[PDB]
């Protein structure tokens, strides 16, 4: 059994979003569903949790008017609706099970700010060689990375991203033999959700 | 609102070796109906909690024996009887016996591996960047152990601190090493006017630092 949420949502100041939380078709039926969150760097907060069959719901009193909870008994889904979003709302949302798993969690973004497309560049090196992607100026976060589709996974290391200063930024490296590179070929593959964008860099020496 | 408590705030342990994880709850956490609600949780790298301990003892699907949980009232104990690098993250206790539910302030696991050196690499702007107007020049301090490291910048012999962008990853459990990455942002100007682009490591495994160079005019 697992719990899958809704993707990533960035929403302007003021108004309001609804997550959404799928499992399979036996254990949400009979188990609670309860709602976590997490801010960057920071500790858990219950926000609260809904009953399966009867539709009764328990909420943390600093919640009271910014969450509502909900479930659809029909397609095995809990949703979160929270209202008049400040920048305090941005976090990680949780949902999870009483009875063991935990979704992946949904990030919301809460920003005037507006939508921008990230810049993709391959970075060329001057036993193994290190290859790079440098992923310059989006918004909002996240953003997927995978190297040569993902037949390249073993000696990647890819870096959190850093506000400086509308816009966010990330880089990551691939370590491979000096016989694989570049006698075969090694592409960077970059997707950004909200800019509809999804980039493939060949790294050339 | 039931304070958790745990301590310590952070644990360095050896690859089998063992580890007890301390929570204590301003109210008990034996409830009403005789039942007593506590949860243990781990959150490794970049990922959701996860349930590993529900009702004191009981131990989630697919986690592994050396995890053991115990405790009564207003003091709870996790045990890992000999610790394994997959074992690393923050731990959270949860209780369920009181309204609104809470969670422990976290302790974090780190795994000890004998000290390794970072492996350098700089990176000048790509030709797309310098065509776009833009430059940036990156730098990658890969599978080092401890975590304390300095990344210094030298541009023609001087310091340069200012549109340096640090990032740093939590230790990997596929080899218990840390990773970080530097970036310099200039103007494809303020890059054209040098030449020298030093990235500097400064670790405790050598005497002294790890020097990563190129010549923008080669
Ligand atoms: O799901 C919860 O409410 C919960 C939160 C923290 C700690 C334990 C629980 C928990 C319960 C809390 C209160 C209650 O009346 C019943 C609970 O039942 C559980 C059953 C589990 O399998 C596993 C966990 C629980």
């Amino acid at each position: 059994v697992q719990l899958q949420q809704s993707g990533p949502e960035l929403v302007k100041p003021g108004a309001s979003v609804k997550m959404s939380c799928k499992a399979s078709g036996y254990t949400f039926s009979t188990s609670v569903i309860h709602w976590v969150k997490q801010k960057p760097g920071q500790g858990l907060e219950w926000i609260g949790y809904i009953f399966p069959y009867n539709y009764g719901t328990q909420y943390n009193e600093e919640f009271r008017g910014k969450a509502t909870l909900t479930s659809d008994k029909s397609s095995n889904t809990a949703y979160m609706e929270l209202s008049s979003l400040t920048s305090e709302d941005s976090a990680v949302y949780y949902c999870a099970s009483r009875s063991g798993p935990w979704g992946q969690g949904t990030t919301l973004t809460v920003s005037s700010a507006k939508t921008t497309a990230p810049s993709v560049y391959p970075l060329a090196p001057v036993s193994s060689v290190t290859l790079g992607c440098l992923v310059k100026g989006y918004f909002p976060e996240p953003v997927t990375l995978t190297w040569n589709s993902g037949s390249l996974s073993s000696g990647v290391h890819t870096f959190p991203a850093v506000l400086q200063s509308d816009l966010y930024t990330l880089s990551s490296s691939v370590t491979v033999t000096s016989s694989t590179w570049p006698s075969q070929s090694i592409t960077c593959n970059v997707a950004h959700p909200a800019s509809s964008t999804k980039v493939d860099k060949k790294i050339e020496p | 609102d039931v304070v958790m408590t745990q301590t310590p705030l952070t644990l360095s342990i050896t690859i089998g070796q063992p580890v007890s994880i301390s929570c204590k709850s301003s109210q008990s956490l034996f409830a009403s109906d005789g039942r007593t609600y506590l949860n243990w949780l781990l959150q490794r790298p970049g990922q959701s909690p996860e349930r590993l301990i529900y009702l004191v003892s009981n131990l989630d699907s697919g986690v592994l024996d050396r995890f053991t949980g115990s405790g009564s009232g207003t003091d709870f104990t996790l045990k890992i009887s000999r610790v394994e690098a997959e074992d690393l993250g923050v731990y959270y206790c949860w209780q369920g016996t009181h309204f609104p539910q809470t969670f422990g302030g976290g302790t974090k696991l780190e795994i000890k591996r004998a000290d390794a050196a970072p492996t350098v690499s700089i990176f000048p702007p790509s030709s797309e960047q310098l065509t776009s107007g833009g430059a940036s020049v990156v730098c990658f301090l890969n599978n080092f152990y401890p975590k304390d490291i300095n990344v210094k910048w030298k541009i023609d012999g001087s310091e340069r601190q200012n549109g340096v962008l640090n990032s740093w990853t939590d230790q990997d459990s596929k080899d218990s090493t840390y990773s970080m990455s530097s970036t310099l942002t200039l103007t494809k100007d303020e890059y054209e006017r040098h030449n020298s682009y030093t990235c500097e490591a400064t670790h405790k495994t050598s005497t002294s630092p790890i020097v990563k160079s190129f010549n923008r005019n080669e």
